[PDB]
């Protein structure tokens, strides 16, 4: 009823997981980098990397393991997907052609049990004998590495212990044992148990219960000729094996909780370590038994979610937030001491807060402006076709909000800063950030410990040269959320909207909130207009020359008068919390975060707000958008995008106020805005432009389509699913369709343009394999939807 | 907190009987001591939930008011004069143990306690 | 009476045929215990069809008592039953207990006399947390825990740390977290309550709210809006709604009689306006400032004798209906003194 076109204009950069081992030849070293449904592989080298081949996957990427098992010259890829399908691949090259090949594909899915905290632990025991995974509290799953094991057989063994924090495989012992640290009304404490295939039941481990850090976190694995775990949490760094225990309490990590781990040596000696703050740290073993571990600071990288060692101290840097970094170390050299170099920096993305279509140089050809990265990484990216060239402006800063004034030529950024409190009574940055790089600073109107205090910034950056102008510091204890820059009423200036709400630690609803109005001319920022309101305003949206603003649920707009302030006009009141508000013409559409739809349309003959058409679902809400009068493009919880559209010629009045859920697709990333427009130059067979950035990086681009295209698209869907090849034999029609822990539903209303696109890169008996109820006639046809991004 | 049941006004067990004695202590006994002024807080029993009081039942192991003796002599409860004249005392003596001198409940116990120690004097012999 | 131990539980969204009793009229809400007496012998003779069947019976959310009209409507399990022969004729004792709320499809009336409704139950759609969609990989093992103030503070900056990822912040996730919602309802619960939110409170999200739904005054119209919700966010929220709706204080004894507003609220002590104030005895009662307060009778004389209170005198105040111990009446002693007059209600009589 809606047919709509899906298609990833941008792959997502963001890396999930990078582990290092011999998966292409058994001598040369090979490096795979995880990037949410992407597969990459990469040969180490002394240079830098060398790219082999790049494969697209139908899951989101969570457990990445190498293993060697015996009679296999060559490691095995271990894969699980966030819709738990375990995959087991490996590389095949035969003269030119490049085909990665599935040994053992299955699901590995309880129908009953609720997931866990720390949510899916990938473990494989270093003897390559059996797969543990975590995957629900108090249940543990294993499945055997056998060549008989093809469809993988998995049994879930009963632990006592519910809430597991991290689980890891011990080395230096016959029987595969799980070490972990479990939390319980006593505190911490650290158990192992030991596997066996026989019982299939959990047996006593090497060594009983040892008490640990009230916030012990982390567990690494130790080899030969050490063994053991190794267990880190905030303050100190603890080490176990049974009879023997070494304790070590370094205040430098005491900053920032360390958050990844990677094993340098392969005897377990140097270990990296990354924390929340992007420091890099090193653990030192000294000695077959262990003398005392020595804590070491390198410097200063990108927050790593994951790190990994290559060859002769080049570090790959695996960041969600930030840019991933090849960096150096100078761990050796005693005449200087240890600083990093970064080599290579990787363009990442995600994630993506808020984003707009503004036309700079070009004035035809569309230019995405993106709010990328969080805290030091934040920093903004200018994305056009070239290929698509990506230019950055660092902040320093985390970015909230984004708007451009034609006027003025700048643009209106959000930003929000983390200072530190002091103790004779103020705060401090912790690194100079564009707000206080600023050339011109300014402060609003005031009216009546060692803990980190959120500052509120608005950013004015030029269009061209990309230099922060202007910059106003926020009142205390206030939180910026929604900036509109739009000319109000009568008047020809315009004006930079802040839709502004005190937050503070005791007063868990926001009662109090700011209308503030800022206007540039001659490269000086004023304080037009403050409106003080009796809550939060979360979103504002301009309806022909008049501001629309949300009060918690209230829905109110106000009119710009001759004397310059700010007039209430009429108060729609809402049993939800108004979050989203979206505008064209007369329509206006309201949601919140449990997603009940809301239209209401302003009419002016009565002066209010009529209520036409509302739908109530229970789901986690992000982003939202209008397509036209009757469809919508919303995104809710698990990945998902849906389309609900309403009857205008509907016969009772029941049926017009009810809106259909008509569309239906699973896209494997988190949308949390949109915005109308499209990156191309400006005989189009799609209707339509709405593009969007994700947590993760990808951008891709919703159109809608006709009757006749959309049947043509789906048959064409289901042809091409037998003759490509899926990346871990896990089923498109099961990984597309509508996903949630309660239920799974098909996909309808939606075309996926990754499947139909990837109808030029198959060879010619596959194409021809298609068309058979026409091979050449096809392409053009899949040409013209290459186009549009 | 809970409230106990109120006193027993009629039961068929105990034996009663209608004296002269008994109809002086309803027409000229009671009469002027409910229809005086501080007689309000004692025209039902003293509620634990209502004024907020928990210990008090807990002290007061036989707490008695006024309008449970206007119902027993009404319906004839008693048999002779003391086991009427028994109840009015238990009612002044609760109050006395549990509110402390000084408060304003205290001094219209003692009020009411004057007035019929004056008529109680002229009682006269059964008939 | 004969206690059960088997639950019964219907399919999702599936239609199902489950007789409604017309002596019941009130909203069930599920899980709340109903003690029911049925004398009509065809009553009667329904329960005794329950019982060898399902034990489960339909209760009607009537939004309007004239035409019997009901759009929802909540099932009740029968775990208790007694049948007692008194003077000549059969009576029944029934408990009911709510298991699941369902949507009123069609209303037919029997020719034997009792009504039937084509039912269709309502799914319990329970959310988990918020930030499980957007929860980093590293970040999972940080989500486990080990002054109420600080705890809060921490448990919104570790939880929700990935709230920058998203276009909305730390703090606006925790006006949908249950934990937190649920705290809110324990605060003003405490607010009327002594008793501690360890025992006397589930830990049940779901259940949690399903129990304030019935003490706070709730007429049909808040009661239906109350149970059109599927799922415990929804719930909670409209809880808090309440909180923040009706604030017309009463007598705990009257529930109709006006003692005071929020509006006459105002703070004199340091903690606020009520705290925990111990007369000579040993009772500790939460006393309200308020400046002026309706229907208040003035008893005895106010002493100076062991004020809370710095120099003020305390006149027993006492409602003008049911004659409860309401509060205080403090007047100022000296000249320089103000407030002159306020009022001293202490919270175990307040509504
Ligand atoms: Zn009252």
């Amino acid at each position: 009823m809606s047919y709509n076109y899906v298609v990833t204009a941008q792959k997502p950069t963001a890396v999930n997981g990078c582990v290092t081992g011999h998966f292409t030849s058994a001598e040369d070293l090979n490096l795979l980098i995880a990037k949410n449904t992407r597969l990459e592989i990469y040969v180490v080298t002394a240079e830098g990397l060398r790219p082999v081949k790049e494969v697209g996957m139908y899951g989101k990427i969570a457990v990445m393991e190498l293993f060697r098992p015996k009679g296999e010259s060559k490691d095995l890829l271990f894969i699980l997907t966030a819709k738990y399908n375990a995959c087991i691949l490996e590389y095949k090259q035969s003269g030119e052609s490049i085909d990665i090949i599935t040994r053992a594909h299955g699901n590995v899915q309880d129908r009953i049990g609720r997931p866990s905290e720390t949510g899916i632990i990938g473990i494989i025991d270093p003897e390559c004998r059996m797969i543990g995974l975590r995957l629900y509290d108090g249940l543990f799953k294993v499945i055997p590495l056998d060549r008989d094991n093809k469809e993988l057989k998995a049994f879930n063994i009963r632990l006592e212990e519910l809430h597991v924090i991290d689980v890891k495989f011990l080395y230096g012992c016959q029987a595969p044992t799980i070490c972990f640290v479990y939390q319980d009304p006593q505190g911490r404490h650290v158990k192992t148990y030991e596997v066996s295939l026989r019982e299939k039941e959990f047996n006593k481990g090497p060594w009983k219960q040892e008490n640990v850090e009230a916030e012990a976190s982390m567990v690494i694995a130790v080899p030969e000729p050490f063994g053991g775990a190794i267990i880190i949490g905030q303050e100190s760094i603890t080490y176990h094996n049974g009879d023997k225990y070494l304790a070590i309490a370094p205040p430098i990590i005491k900053q920032s909780t360390i958050v990844c781990h990677n094993r340098v040596d392969p005897n377990g000696s140097r270990y990296l370590l990354g924390d929340m703050e992007g420091r890099l740290f090193m653990l030192l073993l000294e000695k077959v038994t262990l003398k005392d571990l020595r804590v070491e600071l390198l410097g200063e990288t990108s927050i790593a979610e994951c790190l990994t060692y290559l060859d002769n101290g080049v570090v790959f840097v695996g960041s969600r937030l930030g840019d991933s970094q090849l960096v150096k170390l100078n761990v050796d050299s005693n005449e200087q001491g240890s600083y990093v170099v970064a080599m290579e920096t990787f363009t990442n993305l995600g994630p993506i807060v808020d984003m707009c279509v503004v036309d700079l140089e070009r004035q035809g050809q569309g230019q995405l402006v993106t709010c990328s990265g969080a805290f030091k990484e934040g920093s903004l990216r200018i994305i056009r076709n070239g290929k698509l060239h990506i230019r950055t402006v660092p902040l320093y800063e985390s970015p909230r909000k984004i708007c451009y004034q034609e006027v003025s030529q700048c643009f209106g950024v959000l930003s929000s800063r983390i200072e530190v409190q002091d103790t004779s009574g103020g705060t401090t940055a912790l690194r100079p950030s564009a707000s206080t790089q600023a050339l011109s600073s300014s402060v609003s109107s005031s009216k009546l410990f060692g803990e980190e205090v959120e500052v509120h910034n608005l950013l004015i950056i030029d269009q061209h040269t990309f230099e922060v102008l202007h910059a106003h510091q926020f009142l205390q204890n206030e939180y910026a959320l929604s900036l509109v820059s739009c000319k109000l009423g009568k008047d020809p200036n315009t004006y930079f909207i802040v839709g502004t709400a005190m937050v503070y630690p005791e007063e868990a609803e926001p009662k109090q909130g700011r209308i503030v109005v800022f206007q540039y001319s001659d490269g000086k920022l004023q304080t037009v207009a403050e409106k003080e309101v009796k809550g939060a305003v979360y979103s504002m949206v301009e309806f022909n020359g008049k501001l629309l603003a949300s009060i918690n649920s209230t829905v109110r707009l106000y009119e710009w008068t001759t004397e310059k302030e700010l007039r209430t006009e009429c108060n729609h009141y809402n049993n939800i919390m108004a979050l989203y508000l979206k505008t064209k013409g007369d329509f206006i559409l309201v949601g919140d975060l449990m997603r009940s739809v809301l239209l209401l349309a302003y009419k002016p003959m009565e002066g209010n707000f009529e209520e036409i058409a509302r739908d109530f679902n229970p789901n986690w809400m992000s982003a939202v958008e209008i397509l036209d009068d009757d469809n919508f493009l919303g995104a809710e919880n698990a990945f998902n995008l849906f389309v609900c559209q309403k009857d205008s010629a509907a016969t009772t009045d029941e049926e017009r106020q009810h809106l259909q859920e008509v569309g239906l697709f699973h896209l494997g990333e988190f949308v949390n805005v949109f915005c109308h427009g499209s990156l191309v130059m400006q005989s189009t067979p799609t209707q339509g432009s709405v593009l969007f950035g994700t947590v993760n990086g990808m951008i891709g681009l919703v159109t809608s389509l006709s009757e006749s295209w959309y049947n043509l698209l789906l048959d064409m869907q289901n042809r091409l699913n037998k003759v490509i090849k899926s990346v871990g034999k896990i089923e498109h029609s099961f990984w597309r369709s509508f996903h949630t822990e309660r239920k799974t539903e098909p996909a309808t209303g939606f075309i996926d343009g990754d499947l139909i696109e990837s109808f030029l890169d198959i060879s010619r008996p596959k194409m021809q394999e298609v068309v058979a109820n026409t091979a050449d006639d096809l392409i053009k046809v899949v040409e013209e939807l290459t186009r549009i991004h | 907190s809970m409230n106990p049941p109120p006193p027993e006004t009629s039961n068929p067990n105990k034996p009663k009987r209608q004296t002269n004695q008994l109809q002086y202590l309803l027409r000229v006994v009671l009469k002027t001591l409910w229809k005086h002024q501080f007689a309000w807080p004692f025209q039902q029993p003293v509620d634990a939930v209502k004024l907020n009081l928990p210990d008090y039942y807990k002290i007061i192991k036989t707490p008695m008011d006024m309008g449970t003796i206007k119902k027993r002599l009404e319906n004839n409860y008693y048999w002779n004069a003391q086991e009427c004249i028994q109840d009015f005392n238990t009612m002044f003596t609760n109050c006395y143990i549990y509110n402390k001198p000084g408060d304003d409940i205290v001094l219209m116990a003692e009020a009411l306690e004057k007035l019929f120690l004056q008529k109680i004097n002229e009682l006269p012999t059964e008939e | 009476m004969e206690e059960f131990h088997g639950r019964t539980l219907h399919d999702d969204d599936s239609c199902q045929v489950i007789p409604v009793l017309p002596q019941v009229m009130m909203i069930l809400i599920p899980g709340q215990t109903l003690p029911l007496q049925l004398f009509h012998p065809q009553e009667v003779s329904m329960v005794r069809n329950l019982i060898q069947k399902d034990r489960t019976f339909a209760v009607l959310a009537y939004s309007n008592v004239q035409e019997r009209e009901a759009q929802f409507g909540t099932t009740a399990e029968i775990y208790a039953y007694r049948e007692e022969q008194d003077f000549g004729i059969e009576i029944v004792k029934v408990k009911a207990i709510g298991r699941q709320r369902f949507k009123v499809l069609e209303l037919r009336t029997q020719s034997d006399g009792i009504q039937q409704a084509k039912v269709q139950i309502l799914p319990e759609c329970v959310l988990p947390s918020t930030m499980s969609a957007v929860q980093l990989e590293s970040l999972n093992k940080c989500q486990i825990f080990p002054c109420s103030y600080k705890w809060w503070q921490k448990y919104q900056k570790r939880k929700f740390h990935c709230a920058n990822l998203t276009s909305w912040p730390r703090w606006l996730y925790s006006l949908y977290d249950a934990e937190t919602l649920m705290d809110r309802i324990k605060k003003q619960l405490r607010e009327w309550d002594e008793n501690l939110k360890d025992d006397s409170l589930p830990s049940n999200p779901i259940d949690f709210s399903y129990r304030v739904a019935a003490c706070l005054p709730i007429d049909d119209v808040l009661r239906i809006q109350l149970l059109k919700i599927g799922s415990a966010i929804q719930r909670l929220r409209c809880e808090l709604d309440i909180m923040n709706k009706c604030t017309s204080l009463c007598c705990k004894q009257c529930q109709e009689t006006e003692i005071t507003t929020k509006n006459e609220i105002f703070s004199l002590s340091l903690c606020g306006p009520m705290a925990a104030y111990v007369n000579p005895h040993g009772y500790v009662h939460e006393t309200l400032t308020v400046y002026k307060a309706c229907n208040l009778n003035l008893i005895g004389r106010p002493s100076t004798e062991h004020s809370w209170f710095p120099g003020y005198a305390w006149t027993v105040a006492q409602c003008k209906i049911c004659a409860s111990h309401i509060g205080w009446k403090f007047t100022a002693t000296k000249k320089d003194m103000s407030p002159q007059k306020f009022w001293g209600l202490t919270r175990s009589a307040l509504l």
